[PDB]
């Protein structure tokens, strides 16, 4: 069987406007390992990502970081785009700076 | 350190 | 407490385009240290810790030379189960191996282990005494009875009760002020309105270490488990973890609400109120 990703997107530190931080898009508890990540500044793909060494829980399920360096701002928003096999469109989900 | 034996089914 | 050495493998067969992807992780508790991945141009075993650079260049070229062998192995190994399976050449396959070993907090050995599954599903297992094994389906056990005519399990033992012991307890002395650490985790509450009548509250806990940790609420005392959320434990991405846990709350009941957070960490555990 396959399993859909859950994905969280956050900051590595908490959002404070024109400090430099990390924006971060976890996925986790997927299967296959096959998977398609993207960051977005305003719709747009943020081009200098980096994502970690594919790894997997106890219930042999995948998770991976996608991570780029950004400084925040009042006006910029972002999000995570993923698509999986197991999903029919990808699914995007935005940076709220409250979760 | 990785191990020496080799795992083949 | 314990400690434990993790590493994890997965390969993934690609018809039609090239040869099958193989990716090699090693971890001491919670951290990473190493990687390897056939993919890459650079073809070495590669460091991913600050206190696993210190060993010479017999360490990578053991190392290296022998996660290669193992990347080959499971190449073959994908073919094999196609085998018994009778599964065309069109499909995409997975296996994935998770070996190591666990130390007391003394030091002594605890456990050693080794399990592989096929395409997400347990295929074979060492046992916990070392010297056997457990098999899933019918398939698992051709492989089960391979390894008892041959006598595969005092080989792995030698390793897991040997190497992998022993190398544990030097990660765990080189990189002591890394791994031996406990980070508290960092705490406060959020608040936000649904509407009128009910509103949102949230517990944070912030750059914590090692990654287990327990956030309840408590309305009046009894664990409140309804309209709370609870995310699953996510990595910040420079080591430590993040976690919260909401609930939601009828506006003006709020100081019911505690929040109670428990860490390997933390002298006490700790409560939170709005």
């Amino acid at each position: 069987i396959q399993r859909t990703p859950k994905i969280q997107v956050y900051s590595r530190h908490p959002a404070e406007n024109g400090k430099s931080n990390f924006l971060n898009c976890y996925v986790s508890g997927f299967h296959p390992s096959d998977i398609e990540v993207d960051l977005l500044k305003n719709g747009e793909r943020i081009e200098k990502v980096e994502h970690s060494d594919l790894s997997f829980s106890k219930d042999w399920s995948f998770y991976l970081l996608y991570y780029t360096e950004f400084t925040p701002t009042e006006k910029d928003e972002y999000a995570c785009r993923v698509n999986h096999v197991t999903l029919s469109q990808p699914k995007i989900v935005k940076w709220d700076r409250d979760m | 350190c990785v191990a020496d034996y080799s795992v083949l089914y | 407490g314990s400690h434990s050495m993790r590493y994890f493998y997965t390969s993934v067969s690609r018809p039609g385009r090239g040869e099958p992807r193989f990716i090699a992780v090693g971890y001491v508790d919670d951290t990473q240290f190493v990687r390897f991945d056939s993919d890459a141009a650079s073809q070495r075993m590669e460091p991913r810790a600050p206190w696993i650079e210190q060993e010479g260049p017999e360490y990578w070229d053991r190392n290296t030379r022998n996660v290669k062998a193992h990347s080959q192995t499971d190449r073959a190994n994908l073919g094999t189960l196609r085998g018994y399976y009778n599964q065309s050449e069109d499909g995409s396959h997975t296996i994935q191996r998770m070996y190591g070993c666990d130390v007391g907090p003394d030091g002594r050995f605890l456990r050693g282990y080794q399990q592989d599954a096929y395409d997400g599903k347990d295929y074979i297992a060492l046992n916990e005494d070392l010297r056997s094994w457990t098999a899933a389906d019918m398939a698992a056990q051709i492989t089960q009875r391979k390894w008892e005519t041959a006598h595969e399990a005092e080989q792995w033992r030698a390793y897991l009760e040997g190497r992998c012991v022993e190398w544990l307890r030097r990660y765990l002395e080189n990189g002591k002020e890394t791994l031996q650490r406990t980070d508290a985790p960092k705490t406060h509450m959020t608040h936000h309105a649904v509407s009128d009548h009910e509103a949102t509250l949230r517990c944070w806990a912030l750059s914590f270490y090692p990654a287990e940790i327990t956030l309840t609420w408590q309305r009046d005392g009894e664990d409140q488990t309804q309209d709370t959320e609870l995310v699953e434990t996510r990595p910040a991405g420079d080591g430590t973890f993040q976690k919260w846990a909401s609930v939601v709350v009828p506006s003006g009941q709020e100081q019911r609400y505690t929040c109670h957070v428990q860490h390997e960490g933390l002298p006490k555990p700790l409560t939170l109120r709005w």
